[PDB]
């Protein structure tokens, strides 16, 4: 999530995304935790060999395998998380999750409500408005000129800057508020 | 195994297209990952400039939404297909329910007439 | 009603000889005095109608159109004030002066002893409602929206004035108690098929049903919001009260001229709450929500029930204030975002809470909540028309089913959901636009309260 | 809800038990600031086995995409306190 | 919205408290008529046909 | 915006399809428009018909409950596609 | 490009004045409109108007048609015709061809 | 208010108690301190108003109609004659309607108070609901939204014709 | 934000010898103002 | 008494005033239809002698 | 006569005080929690009242109190029959409510809205007792979409969740087809009886009433979860729990069988109906028993446990014991809103980890909610005289006695053993064997505010159907003269599927191979109706609506044949006309050409 995907994904990415699907698809089958910590070393069992293939060609036909043995014996209700998509709790605390602009539209009588607070986010505002005339020359410098662009943001190079594109990284709401 | 469907279609992972890739669909994916950065590095200084005060303007939805409301009759070229199967789908019905209605009126005007049927407790018609 | 039509006529030196600081308060303020002075019109301790004049005759069935006109002549000033807050002060007192001469001459039309006066001032609606829509339009096909608004209901309205001046040369007075008194049977011949034709043809392009229903969405869309309120909430059922008043001349022709118009009318209501289904446009999606709602009250006075004219005028009072405060509702969010698509603005229930409660009682009465006259209209036209014929319950069963799913999906994308994060121009809402749709909804609470008043004509 | 709120040092002090008790693992040898790869010498399977670890210590999801990336105890700690938003 | 809220109850409350008020104390003090035959010799008057007083003084008042 | 960037007429030459595809902002070779049937879709690309629960969950999103990104092509059956409505997500069996 | 003023911002109302009433933006119009208003809409017509309505007397002729209909069914169960005739019109009185 | 002419419901016949337990009945006991504090101040309320109401007690009467002569009596073309019996006939429809009313709360209140054996003791009233409702549907049945004393006028001569052909 | 005024091609539209151009009428000048022909 | 206070509050009259005039030109159009007066047969009553008008 | 008014309209001017208290400035000021369950508990002590003295005198009332609106013949006079169903739902009813609104003052803690959400449970109930208090249809209306509006506005109260916005479609969509079928029934017994109340609607029966009645099957099946309209209730698992636990597990689902338990006289003359119902009962019982199997969210297992018992209340109103249903339903809301109310006790003990399959040895970590959990599922088997067994015994007895189907003896015995297992799924899955939760044990059940209702809610599954089973006079028919080998049958595959299911899900403790068989591909992916009908329905339905009625009618079509062709005409006929070379020869040819015309038209005149 708060990294960035590639273009591709690599061999090594899909088997490991096939190993994550297989170990909480299991432990969705294996319910008990011998049986699952049983069954995970028979898993282990079946990744060994996998280790030392040499080929690609065969070791994508036992990617293509083992993916076709996956959805033969798969779950058709899998484990899911609270926090997880599909899950029990998915955004559920979205009743919290108005974000920092909705605050400039308070009353001053909720505004003196809150004093510090207010002075504090006028500090912030301020180091947004002394930051951004640099941020944003920043991302067009270090832009590369040819026609490859990644999706990962580049850091603050310059010392006593913030990174470039923080605003929206920094003040999402809090996943679990109360 | 597990057959497609155009309702429940083939997972990516499962796809067998995924697994004999090309040099040139891997600068098609490079590409498609170039454009979605542009697009991305774009939405994202117009999302933390804070000169903006208004909303985002997105020029695909109101692609979408000019597509969808005022292309479709600019864009009509009259075919027999679409003549024919927009003559059924506006007509067909109407001449359906024109024979429902009036068999199950000619029964009840003949019932009524003939005696056959009786309104007992009918008094609100 | 002079006290109600020539104080609403010296409404305009009140809008051209006030200070631009202050033409709005005086007008709202003494238009809420209009609707106050015709609240007059609900005397009728007896079943005689009122005839003040030999001008002007107060009906049971025109009157709650009559309070509605009133009534909504203040909530199409309110709603203007903000969509009119950067125009000088001319083309605001013109727009102020062509609102108060609409209220005016819809007030003249609904109260009418005589049709051919009734046709006059059923004609005279198409130059304000241009004014408003083809100036005062936002967007690019506002010229086309007027000139298929004016031409539909031009060429739906030259054969009534054909039909209104034979029917008048043939028996005499064309006032509408000497015509219902005095008048003969129709014979079954086809120039009297041709004379149902051209007299109803008007009131059948003015509520939309298919083949003929496709100018309201345009001028829905291309209309400011005074406009659409007119448009969607009295000016397209005043062709109603025609289509009340029109068909006692002829009453024997209707039981078998009535079946291709019930037909249209009710695969028109299923194919446009389907429609309503998959909308960009939420005034459009209103705008054919006011097409299914019509096609439903075209159904209704199709057929001559008395059953089925009480579901009409429940329907037509209920969709009136339902269907305005939704359109209100939509340039709420239209002010808001600048624009009318429901995909880009979503999840406004997490900024404005009680906009949520009015939007959440604007469209669970468009779905037909059962003490409000929404379903006690529908279900009395359902009472009707299984009176008419026992299989035609599954299409308007068809038709709930989908306006359910179209006033719950526009919830459910509109104001449930996400929140969308990127604007910062939410504003929150206004005074205005809460008292304005209070003054929607509270009528219609208090219309639930006591429905003796919206009977209509007959019981 | 009635859970409390989690300290860097606590998420710390959890992230090293769940990490002590892998078979694998040197106590002595794990400090905080180590790598899996070149530092602890692990394998490609272990990274996302700390992984299901924890998913099933902490009771909520982390994505591959950020599971691959996920090397060493100090920035799973930062990842998981920047995840659950905690203040310190 | 709870300034819409309280100026919605309050100048609602300005009116709906003594209409409110003025209701429940004509009915209590002045109260609705009973019926009763038509006296020979006396037709009744057109506000004489109603029951409540309030209906009676805005028909002798005003209609 | 301009008649240029909205939408107009068909592709018939590769040039102006390379035009519709720097219009809709999407790959000159990933540009499959619909079918000339005379329909009304005309230049709008013909996205694959599959519904916003099979893209990526825990990618962060532009448009959050849409699963889209910000000048990504909408497809012309998104609200048909959305997450309230009709899913296409890969069944177990 | 043909010579024309650029798109005016929207301006945020509450910024500028706190007590925006969503009227005319000079605040104490702004205030007054939202009084009279609320005093000449809300409050002199809805309640007076619901009033008026309530005590409108037999509307539709529905009270005293119960009254007629409790004296009619009343005399008539007295005297021992039948509650309701099948012909409303006198057969005598009428004049068949 | 209630008269028993036009509403006439049978008196109640309810047993008299006599527990045979020794165990007294709470809905006895509550009743009586529910009486003992609820309904004395309510009566006194009401005899305070009923007090009130017969120093200010003042007399409406009812309405009387006298009887114009009807359609079959007045002339076609003669729009005055037509519209007086027009209004005479819509006020013995209104009064047609309210009789069916007051027939159907009889039905009601007799099927409520006979319970679930009420067929024994509601034939009689099922008898009078039945022979009103086939008056009314020989009266204003299929009249029209726009019903009319020529348009009963109608169905009556239609119905007069169809017994003169059957007799 | 702003209503929709029209531009130089809506203008432009209206400029012509005729509204409904055809085969024939393609070659039609527009006439001058002040209606004298060099 | 101030000018602009008049002037700008001279407009509140009009309605008002053609709330009077409007009711005023009812009860002259009340004047018109007389010819049927006391003569209706529902309403066929013998005048009392405090009253020259049945209806006004 | 006078008290027996005034407590019920005591109860709904009780109910209609915490709305009323709520519109106002006080809502910032008074614990409105503790003040709506200070409420519901006042309303539960004067709901008390009509309940003795119907035990004692036995007597039915009909109150119309606000002559509404009078319309031709039909009068809409708001009217409040109350009986043997009113009276005894709105106690039970409320004393449910009782025990809801005192767990959600501690269960929505969290939550800092719990005044709207507590708002919307008091307006819930307002509409679930005019709904149960519904002598005029047009009032049965006003219940019977004003809970599916209460519905929608309590399901969708975390308004970020889509998946929760598509259960509030799924719940509005399939109370909308129930509406349609009572649409259907109301407007049929408008038209064809004059009225819509009980008191002329019960002469009804010497008629043919079979489309109205299948206007109620089809209202039943919206309200009450059935094999044309099942999935909006296991969907419905992902609002809050009193919601799930008031709404959709003890109120809000049995409505579909109240209408014809309402509807007793006019289901009684019809014998096809009777049958249709007891089928179709009878295969929700076994789908809704076969999908808790092995289904895995305990709030979707005991959805299906409640949608298995609706089915057989529906299987016994078809089988014409509507009373023993109607037992059934003021027995079966006690300890299923104690499993529910359980289920959400452990949910929010846990951290909202709603699978079973990580969650467990609750019987040694929270000993209340585990003993409360066994007598709540032990009275949903049926061990002897709980409050299970005084219904689902003479359930299963006049099962074996009346004239049903040899399929719907076989189906309904099987889905009960059924029931037995899937209740020994939530006592094995979440009391029994070695813990599965998170290491993190914050345990939390040491508020009384937690502790209270959940022994309210035990003691009245303790003490509720044997006094109710007692208390009420006989009002049926209960034949007690059957076989021996018959009469213990619901005991013996009680037992049997305890035995089955204890050893069945004692062979995944032994160490094997699991398979995935289609039979539990079934079981766990919900029988695949919400797929196929979930996705073929709305695929075709809003394919339909773009390519048939919105772009190809509408937009292109009707824009085709009325403007634009006459537009397009009459541009032709002005190209055609206006497209002169200026010549004055052409035009004098032409002029001679129609002056011709004129001689010619004055010789043939
Ligand atoms: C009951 C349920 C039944 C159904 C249950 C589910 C059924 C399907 C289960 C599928 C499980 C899966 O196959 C597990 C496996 O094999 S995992 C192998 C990982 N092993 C490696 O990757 C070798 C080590 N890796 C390296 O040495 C470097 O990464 C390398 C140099 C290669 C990078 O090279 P490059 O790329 O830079």
């Amino acid at each position: 999530a708060f990294c960035a995907p590639p273009a591709y994904l690599t061999h090594q990415q899909k088997v490991l995304r096939l190993y994550k699907r297989a170990l909480r698809h299991l432990e969705s089958w294996c319910i008990h935790r011998d049986k699952y910590r049983y069954f995970a070393c028979l898993m282990r069992a079946r990744f060994e060999e996998h280790k030392n293939e040499k080929d690609m060609m065969r070791a994508t036909q036992l990617l293509r395998e083992a993916e076709e043995e996956f959805w033969q014996n798969q779950h058709p209700q899998p484990y899911i998380f609270p926090d997880s998509p599909g899950g029990t709790s998915f955004e559920r605390y979205e009743c919290y999750k108005v974000p920092e602009w909705c605050l400039d539209y308070w009353h001053p009588s909720e505004k003196a409500m809150y004093p510090d607070y207010f002075s504090k986010r006028e500090q912030w505002k301020k180091l947004r408005m002394e930051s951004w005339d640099r941020e944003v020359k920043q991302l067009q410098e270090e832009t590369s000129p040819d026609g490859i662009m990644t999706e990962a943001l580049p850091p603050a190079r310059r010392e006593g800057d913030l990174p470039p594109l923080w605003w929206h990284i920094v003040t999402r709401p809090r996943e679990r508020p109360t | 195994k597990y057959k497609p469907a155009p309702l429940a279609t083939l997972p990516s992972t499962l796809d067998p297209a995924e697994y004999d890739v090309s040099p040139e669909t891997r600068r098609a994916q490079v590409e498609r990952l170039s454009i979605r950065a542009r697009l991305k590095r774009e939405y994202l200084l117009q999302y933390n400039d804070p000169k903006r005060v208004s909303h985002i303007e997105d020029p695909a939805l109101i692609r979408w939404t000019y597509a969808r409301s005022a292309n479709i009759y600019p864009n009509f070229r009259p075919t027999p297909k679409n003549s024919l199967l927009g003559a059924v789908a506006g007509f067909g019905p109407l001449i359906f329910w024109y024979y429902v209605f009036k068999t199950d009126r000619d029964r009840k005007e003949r019932l009524i007439q003939e005696g056959k049927l009786d309104r007992k407790f009918n008094i609100s018609y | 009603m002079l006290k109600i039509i020539l104080p609403s006529l010296m409404l305009l030196p009140l809008t051209w000889l006030s200070s631009p600081k202050k033409t709005w308060t005086n007008v709202t303020s003494y238009s809420f005095l209009i609707s106050l002075t015709s609240l007059t019109l609900l005397w009728q301790t007896d079943e005689n109608y009122k005839n003040f004049s030999n001008m002007f005759s107060s009906d049971p069935l025109s009157t709650p159109l009559i309070i509605l006109t009133a009534w909504l002549l203040p909530l199409m000033l309110m709603a203007s004030q903000n969509h009119l807050k950067k125009d000088n002060n001319v083309l605001q007192k013109l727009y102020i002066s062509m609102l108060i001469s609409l209220q005016i001459l819809l007030i003249m039309t609904f109260s009418a002893t005589e049709l051919i006066m009734f046709y006059i001032l059923f004609e005279a609606t198409l130059i304000p409602t241009l004014i408003i829509i083809t100036r005062w339009g936002n967007q690019t096909e506002r010229l086309n929206a007027g000139i298929y608004f004016l031409f539909y209901t031009l060429i739906g309205s030259i054969p009534l004035l054909i039909a209104l001046i034979l029917i008048q040369n043939h028996v005499g007075t064309l006032n509408l108690m000497i015509l219902s008194f005095t008048t003969h049977t129709l014979d079954a011949s086809w120039s009297n098929n041709l004379l149902w034709l051209a007299c109803m043809m008007a009131f059948l392009i003015k509520m939309p049903l298919y083949g003929v229903h496709l100018w309201l969405p345009k001028a829905h869309v291309e209309a400011p919001i005074a406009g659409s309120m007119i448009l969607a909430a009295i000016l397209l059922k005043l062709g109603s009260y025609g289509m009340i008043r029109i068909s006692i001349i002829l009453d024997p022709l209707t039981k078998y001229m009535a079946y291709p118009f019930i037909l249209l009318s009710l695969w028109g209501m299923i194919m446009t709450s389907s429609i309503c289904l998959r909308q960009t446009d939420l005034k459009s999606l209103i705008a054919y929500s006011s097409v299914s709602h019509m096609a439903l009250v075209i159904a209704s006075i199709m057929i001559q029930t008395p059953w089925s004219f009480m579901g009409a005028t429940m329907l037509m009072i209920a969709h009136g204030l339902t269907s305005s405060l939704l359109f209100c509702l939509a340039n709420s969010n239209y002010e808001r975002i600048h624009s009318r698509t429901m995909i880009m603005a979503r999840g406004l229930q997490m900024v404005f809470p009680l906009m949520a409660t009015w939007w959440l009682m604007a469209s669970l009465a468009n779905l037909a909540l059962p003490p409000s006259i929404n379903l006690m209209g529908e279900l009395f036209i359902t009472m009707s028309l299984f009176s008419w014929s026992n299989f035609t319950i599954i299409l308007m069963g068809i038709n709930i089913i989908i306006t359910g799913m179209y006033s719950m999906y526009m919830i459910i994308t509109t104001q449930r959901g996400k929140l969308t994060n990127h604007m910062i121009n939410l504003q929150p809402s206004h005074t205005r636009e809460l008292t304005l749709m209070a003054l929607h909804m509270i009528p219609l609470i208090l219309l639930t309260t006591s429905p003796k008043l919206i009977t209509g004509l007959t019981m | 809800s009635d859970a409390p709120p989690l300290t860097l040092d606590g998420i710390k002090d959890r992230v090293l038990y769940v990490l002590k008790l892998y078979d694998k693992i040197d106590p002595e040898k794990l400090s905080v600031n180590s790598h899996f790869m070149k530092d602890l010498g692990l394998d490609s399977l272990d990274q996302v086995e700390i992984i299901m670890a924890m998913e099933d210590e902490f009771g909520f999801e982390i994505p591959d995409i950020d599971a691959e990336k996920l090397m060493c105890p100090q920035e799973i700690v930062d990842y998981i306190a920047d995840k659950k938003d905690v203040y310190e | 919205d709870a300034r819409f809220l309280r100026l919605m109850k309050f100048y609602l409350m300005l009116t709906g408290i003594p209409v409110i008020i003025g209701i429940t104390l004509v009915n209590i003090f002045i109260g609705e008529a009973e019926l009763a035959e038509i006296p020979e010799g006396y037709i009744p008057e057109h506000w004489e046909y109603y029951k409540h007083p309030i209906s009676r003084w805005i028909a002798r008042n005003f209609y | 915006m301009t008649k240029d960037m909205l939408p107009g007429s068909y592709p018939r030459t590769p040039e102006e399809r390379a035009a519709a595809a720097k219009k809709y902002n999407m790959r000159v070779e990933d540009y499959e428009p619909y079918p000339d049937d005379g329909m009304g879709y005309g230049d709008y690309p013909m996205l694959p018909n599959r519904s916003q629960h099979e893209r990526d969950p825990w990618y962060q999103w532009d448009h959050s409950e849409l699963r889209m990104n910000w000048g990504e092509p909408i497809h012309w059956d998104l609200d048909m596609y959305i997450r309230n409505r009709v899913d296409t997500s890969p069944t177990p069996v | 490009q043909w010579q024309e003023d650029p798109e005016p911002e929207d301006e945020n109302v509450y910024a500028k004045n706190p007590d925006f009433h969503g009227y005319d933006s000079d605040p104490v119009v702004d205030v007054w409109n939202m009084r009279a208003v609320f005093f000449f809409g809300f409050s002199i017509v809805l309640v007076f108007g619901t009033t008026f309505v309530a005590y409108v007397p037999d509307y539709r002729m529905q009270e005293w048609a119960r009254r007629e209909a409790e004296r009619l069914v009343k005399y008539r169960e007295v005297n021992g015709l039948p509650i309701m005739e099948s012909n409303y019109f006198d057969p005598s009185k009428i004049q068949l061809p | 208010s209630w008269d028993k002419d036009v509403y006439p419901e049978p008196p109640s016949r309810t047993p008299a108690p006599s527990p045979q337990t020794s165990l007294p009945n709470p809905i006895t006991y509550l009743t009586k301190a529910y009486d003992l504090v609820v309904d004395w101040p309510v009566t006194l309320v009401r005899e305070f108003i009923e007090r009130q109401h017969a120093k200010n007690r003042t007399y409406y009467y009812h309405r009387q109609y006298r009887r114009v002569p009807d359609i079959t009596e007045c002339k076609e073309g003669d729009v005055l004659c037509i519209y007086e019996a027009e209004m005479q006939w819509r006020r013995d429809f209104k009064v047609d309607q309210e009789i069916m009313n007051i027939i159907q709360e009889r039905l009601k209140a007799c099927q409520q108070r006979e319970g679930e054996n009420y067929q024994q003791n509601c034939a009689k009233e099922l008898e009078q609901f039945t022979k009103v409702t086939k008056a009314y549907q020989d009266r204003y049945l299929d009249l029209g939204a726009y019903y009319s004393a020529r348009k009963c006028l109608a169905k009556q001569k239609q119905r007069m014709l169809e017994e003169r052909k059957a007799a | 934000a702003r209503q929709w005024q029209p531009d130089i091609e809506w203008a432009e539209q209206f400029s012509g010898a005729v509204m409904y151009p055809s085969k024939e009428t393609a070659h039609w000048k527009p006439p001058p103002w002040n209606d004298v022909d060099i | 008494t101030l000018f602009q206070l008049l002037r700008e509050h001279w407009v509140h009259i009009l309605v008002p005033a053609g709330f009077v005039f409007g009711c005023y030109l009812d009860r002259k159009d009340d004047e018109k239809l007389t010819a049927f007066r006391n003569k209706s047969m529902l309403f066929q009553r013998e005048l009392r002698p405090n009253e020259e008008v049945t209806w006004k | 006569m006078n008290i027996f008014t005034t407590s019920i309209l005591l109860i709904f001017i009780l109910l209609l005080s915490p709305i009323l208290i709520s519109m106002s400035n006080l809502i910032k000021h008074i614990n409105f929690p503790l003040y709506t369950t200070t409420s519901i508990k006042f309303s539960f002590i004067i709901s008390l009242l009509p309940l003795l003295m119907f035990f004692h005198n036995n007597m039915e009332y009909m109150i119309t109190t606000w002559h509404w609106v009078t319309m031709n013949s039909m009068e809409l006079k708001m009217s409040f029959k109350t009986d043997f169903f009113s009276i005894l739902f709105t106690s039970v009813a409320l004393f449910v409510t009782w025990s809801i609104m005192q767990f959600s003052s501690w269960y929505m803690h969290s939550d800092p809205n719990i005044n709207r959400f507590i708002k919307y449970l008091t307006l819930f109930l307002i509409t679930m007792l005019i709904l149960t208090s519904a002598n005029n249809m047009f009032q049965l209306f006003i219940g019977w979409e004003g809970v599916g509006i209460m519905s929608f506005l309590l399901i969708g109260w975390w308004y970020g969740r889509t998946d929760a916005n598509t259960a509030a479609l799924q719940a509005i969509l399939y109370n909308r087809i129930g509406d349609i079928g009572f649409i259907l029934a109301m407007v049929w017994f408008s038209l064809n009886m004059n009225s819509w109340e009980l008191q002329q609607i019960m002469f009804s029966n010497n008629n043919d009433n079979l489309i109205p009645l299948m206007g109620l099957l089809i209202a039943a099946t919206g309200k009450s979860a059935q094999f044309g309209l099942h999935p909006w209730l296991p969907s419905a698992m992902e609002g809050p729990t009193p919601v799930s636990a008031l709404l959709h597990s003890s109120t809000m689902v049995v409505a579909g069988i109240f209408l014809l338990v309402r509807f007793h006289p006019l289901t009684t003359n019809n014998n096809f109906i009777l049958t249709t119902m007891l089928c179709l009962g009878a295969l929700t019982t076994l789908f809704t028993a076969i999908c808790a199997l092995t289904q895995n969210d305990i709030k979707k297992i005991i959805a299906f446990s409640t949608s298995s018992q609706l089915g057989l209340m529906m299987v016994t109103l078809g089988m014409n014991q509507p009373h023993l249903a109607f037992l059934h339903i003021c027995t079966h809301a006690f300890f299923k809103a104690m499993l529910f109310m359980c289920s959400g006790s452990i949910i929010h003990s846990l951290a909202d980890e709603q699978d079973i399959r990580k969650m467990g040895n609750i019987t040694k970590i929270m000993p209340f909610t585990s003993s409360c959990l066994v007598i709540g599922s032990l009275a949903l088997t049926g061990m002897p005289f709980l409050t299970g067994f005084y219904s689902k015994d003479l359930i299963i007895e006049a099962i074996n006695t009346c004239n049903t189907n040899a399929w719907a003896l076989l189906i309904t015995l099987i889905a009960t053993s059924m029931t037995a297992m899937y209740s020994m799924r939530i006592i094995y899955f979440v009391t029994m064997t070695k813990p599965r939760f998170p290491p993190l044990i914050s345990i939390n059940e040491n508020d009384p505010d937690l502790m209270n209702p959940i022994k309210r809610l035990a003691f009245g599954s303790i003490f509720a159907g044997f006094v109710i089973s007692y208390n009420i006079p006989p009002t049926s028919i209960p034949v007690l003269t059957m076989p021996w080998f018959l009469k213990t049958t619901a005991l013996i595959i009680s037992v049997l599927g305890f035995l089955i299911a204890l050893e069945l899900n004692n062979l995944t403790m032994k160490l094997s191979m699991n398979k995935a068989n289609p039979y539990s591909s079934f079981s766990t992916l919900l029988g695949f109706f919400p797929s196929i009908i979930h996705r073929i329905t709305p695929m075709k339905s809003l394919n339909l609506s773009l390519k048939t009625s919105l772009t190809l009618l509408d937009l292109i079509w009707l824009e085709k044949t009325i403007p634009k062709s006459t537009s397009t005409l009459h541009t032709n006929m002005t190209t055609l006309t206006t497209n002169q070379k200026g010549l004055i020869k052409l035009y004098f040819m032409s002029f001679l050409i129609n002056i011709i015309l004129i001689i010619i038209l004055y010789s043939i005149n």
